[PDB]
């Protein structure tokens, strides 16, 4: 397959940023695109083989790298907000006629490291006339507060992630659709048969993993670092 | 070989390492349409004007040439590393057209045999180095050798004469052709 | 505009190391009669080849034998070679050969001149190679004497030819040099009065 | 360039969806579409040549036409699962290149057939801010952002409980004064859902 790394990342404008892509599909075409709205997909560097580079129609920031013939590298040498985006690396065979893209990357580049706030968890539990009027209880989860919106939602219960009446929405809101640098938020839904939820012991748990800062940066405010980070909210049964 | 009337030679690819050399040309009876610079990514036509009516992506002869280079190392290994056998080359020299002092003219050097495709050819006027030249791309042979022209642009006087410089590996010595 | 399509290099499975490939595409009557043939050699060996007018990889030497195999297993390759008769060489002949090579038309240049006794008839800068030169004494057809150069091929897409007679000049004589040429509505009479 | 129509389509579970593209140059001759999902990378969903016009996969096909140099996949008994973007790319293989020159996609929405809905606004209790619940109404309605701000009214969601049954869409709705009366009003709510 192939893994394109790291998954998610913060950056501050001026900083240097090193996407790297392995491939283990013996291929030898590697490419580096970038995905945006209204534009597509636009191909940034690829690479024929170990050594050479070539120029994809955006190679200006960029600078390509390919010193193997599983590794592709992309590098930002001076990082800059519009080269904030979601980075995907592919790779395929000469004359090849199918493309193998990466899981992706989406890449923050921020003025300032203090819009990168985690988020906060809560669940609601679901109305005694919904119970009352379908024989099935939906909790809802939000996770409100964050910035970037590089945020995972998954639903444990009774210690075991749960899919079957769970539904997330596709992307998050933004808490104010006026400022820059508004936070953002995003709502969940689980629902369970009435039975489920009345046996008071039954707990279900909403999980938000989050991509944030790492241990490698500095942080200078008066609040907790904004690390990457588990934030989770339970409940519990009832009558 | 074959007989026809017309012979497109159509992606001649050439690479040689160590060294990371290679040469992407096409030609058409004989002459050479183009060639794609390796380093500038670019298709250096022959004749301009073809350039102005046709056009190669030189992109292509960059990917060509990625293959032949793998297509080199799996052959390299494959044969217990059987290196190449060095070839004498040889070189004549003569002029465009017919001497005739003071008259702007071309000094060809034609040198042949050559393999592998590694040569460096100088000239020698007053016995003393020169260079406007110009040298060609390798042409390629039936015998898969190659041959290789150096002009010079030069007017004739009885004072000076020539020769051509030859440095190879095939060459225990450099080889000197005068005129 | 009409573009150059190359052949696809169908990849395989001090000292140095050679590796060359080349396409080659023989047209006769046009395109009435193509073929077709890929070489790949290793050191001035050719090993392996695809020959239309066999329509599979085959093996040169030993060293061929994978690859050959190989290649006509495959059908991605096979077929995509095998159509590189229309998709290389159909296509660029019908294309920008036409619109190149195929359209060059470079008159000659016809030129007398006496060397010292022999006159000397030099026909340079043309295209293409097809090209007939003849002499005349007094109006006759002279081929006694007469001793041409081979076709020369000058490097930029011009070819040259000398054609030397030898004679003696008899005051009232008329040499012509008779060149006929495709690039030439009427062939070209030059003269030499003596 | 590579263009394609609609910039975003929604088509009911089991009708067909018609994705459009249309290229300039003629030297085109490999068009491969590509597929993403939510989070996912892109992957090859269906590739055709221009010497045969029309491509079967299934429930997949793509139609050629080179002479107007238009292309159109259809999709038939469209999925939920088909919900997803989908890019035509093409290639002049003669150059070989290896670029491919991606359209900018269309996005794909299949709206899931309900078989008996029961709309309703429900509140929901913090534990441990107010939020309400918009559930079970039928694919067909089509849920609105506030009016206001203060005011987070979500998109619609499908939710699936495999058991028994079990489609059914949901859409929240909270702020920080707002009730659940009043949360969609500034939606077309159906004229017979639940407000307990």
């Amino acid at each position: 397959a192939v893994t394109q790394s790291p998954r998610n990342k913060v950056a501050v404008t001026g900083g240097k940023v090193t996407l790297s892509c392995n491939q283990t599909n013996n291929h030898n075409n590697m490419y580096w695109y970038r995905q945006d709205t209204g534009h597509g997909l636009r191909l940034i560097h690829y690479s024929y083989g170990a050594g050479s580079t070539e120029k994809g129609d955006i190679p200006d920031g960029y600078k390509a790298s390919r010193p193997s013939q599983e590794n592709f590298s992309l590098i930002l040498e001076l990082a800059t907000p519009s080269q904030t985006s979601v980075y995907f690396c592919a790779s395929g065979d000469f004359w090849g006629d199918t493309l193998y893209f990466g899981a992706g990357t989406r890449l923050s580049v921020l003025e300032d490291l203090k819009n990168v706030f985690p988020p906060e968890v809560a669940v609601f539990e679901p109305s005694e006339a919904e119970i009352s009027h379908t024989q099935k209880a939906t909790l809802v989860c939000l996770a409100t507060g964050f910035y970037p919106d590089h945020v995972e939602l998954s639903w444990w219960v009774n210690g075991k992630e749960v899919h079957s009446g769970v539904c997330t929405d596709p992307q998050p809101l933004k808490e104010q659709p006026a400022l820059n640098d508004s936070r953002y938020a995003l709502s969940s839904r689980l629902r369970v048969s009435a039975t489920f939820w009345q046996n008071p012991r039954n707990h279900f748990r909403c999980q938000v993993q989050f991509y944030g800062l790492s241990e490698n940066d500095e942080w200078t405010q008066d609040r907790a670092k904004p690390v990457t980070q588990i934030v989770s909210a339970e409940a519990w049964g009832r009558a | 070989a074959i007989e026809a009337d017309h012979v497109g030679t159509y992606g001649i690819s050439v690479y040689q390492s160590p060294g990371d050399i290679g040469q992407y040309t096409f030609e058409f009876d004989g002459d050479e349409l183009f060639y794609v610079d390796l380093d500038k990514k670019e298709t250096v036509w022959m004749l301009p004007e073809f350039g102005q009516l046709a056009s190669f992506d030189p992109q292509g002869g960059l990917q060509n040439i990625a293959v032949v280079k793998h297509n080199l190392g799996v052959l390299t290994k494959r044969s217990n590393s059987t290196p190449a056998t060095n070839e004498a080359p040889q070189a004549t020299v003569f002029p465009k057209s017919p001497v005739l002092l003071g008259q702007p003219n071309t000094l060809i050097c034609f040198v042949d045999n050559i393999f592998p495709p590694v040569i460096n050819i100088t000239w020698l006027r007053n016995s003393k180095s020169v260079a406007g030249v110009y040298e060609t791309s390798f042409f390629v042979n039936r015998d898969y050798s190659f041959h290789k022209l150096s002009y010079l642009t030069f007017i004739p006087s009885d004072d000076d004469i020539y020769d051509c410089k030859v440095e190879h590996w095939g060459l225990e010595e450099p080889v000197l052709k005068h005129w | 505009r009409v573009s150059y399509y190359g052949p696809k290099t169908s990849p395989v499975q001090e000292r140095h190391f050679v590796y060359q490939f080349m396409g080659e595409c023989y047209f006769t009557n046009g395109t009435q009669r193509i073929r077709y043939v890929t070489r790949y050699i290793y050191n001035r060996e050719e090993y392996v080849r695809y020959d239309s007018d066999v329509g599979e990889h085959r093996a040169v030497t030993e060293l061929g034998r994978p690859d050959a195999e190989y290649w006509n297993s495959q059908p991605e390759i096979l077929e995509r070679t095998r159509a590189e008769l229309d998709t290389v060489c159909r296509h660029n002949y019908e294309g920008p050969e036409t619109h190149t090579s195929l359209r060059r038309l470079e008159q000659p240049n016809v030129v007398i001149s006496l060397s010292r006794n022999t006159l000397v008839c030099s026909v340079t800068d043309f295209y293409p190679a097809k090209i007939k030169v003849r002499w005349f004494r007094n109006g006759q057809e002279e081929t006694v004497g007469v001793s041409s150069t081979q076709l020369i091929r000058n490097g930029d897409w011009t070819f040259q030819v000398l054609v030397m007679l030898e004679m003696t000049p008899r005051r009232g004589e008329v040499y012509t040099c008779h060149v006929e040429h495709p690039s030439l509505k009427s062939p070209i009479t030059v003269e030499w009065r003596a | 360039q590579v263009r394609q129509s609609p910039q975003s389509l929604t088509v009911w579970e089991g009708e067909t969806a018609i994705l459009n593209c249309s290229y300039e140059n003629s030297a085109f001759d490999y068009f491969p579409w590509y597929q993403q999902f939510p989070g996912e990378g892109p992957a090859l969903l269906i590739a055709i040549r221009s010497v045969s016009d029309k491509k079967e996969d299934g429930r997949f096909t793509i139609f050629f036409n080179k002479r107007e140099k238009k292309l159109s996949l259809h999709i038939t008994d469209s999925q939920p699962g088909d919900s997803a973007t989908y890019f035509c790319a093409a290639s002049a293989t003669g150059a070989n290149t290896g670029k491919l020159t991606f359209g900018h996609g269309t996005i794909l929405r299949v709206h899931p057939n309900i078989q008996n809905p029961d709309p309703a606004v429900y509140q929901l209790r913090d534990s441990k801010k107010s939020v309400c619940l918009f559930t079970d109404f039928d694919s067909q309605t089509n849920v609105s952002q506030s009016k206001d701000s203060d005011v987070y009214i979500t998109d619609k969601c499908v939710l699936d409980m495999r058991s028994m049954d079990f489609k059914s869409n949901s859409a929240v709705a909270w702020s920080n004064d707002f009730a659940c009366a009043n949360a969609f009003n500034n939606s077309i709510i159906p004229e017979d859902t639940f407000f307990p």
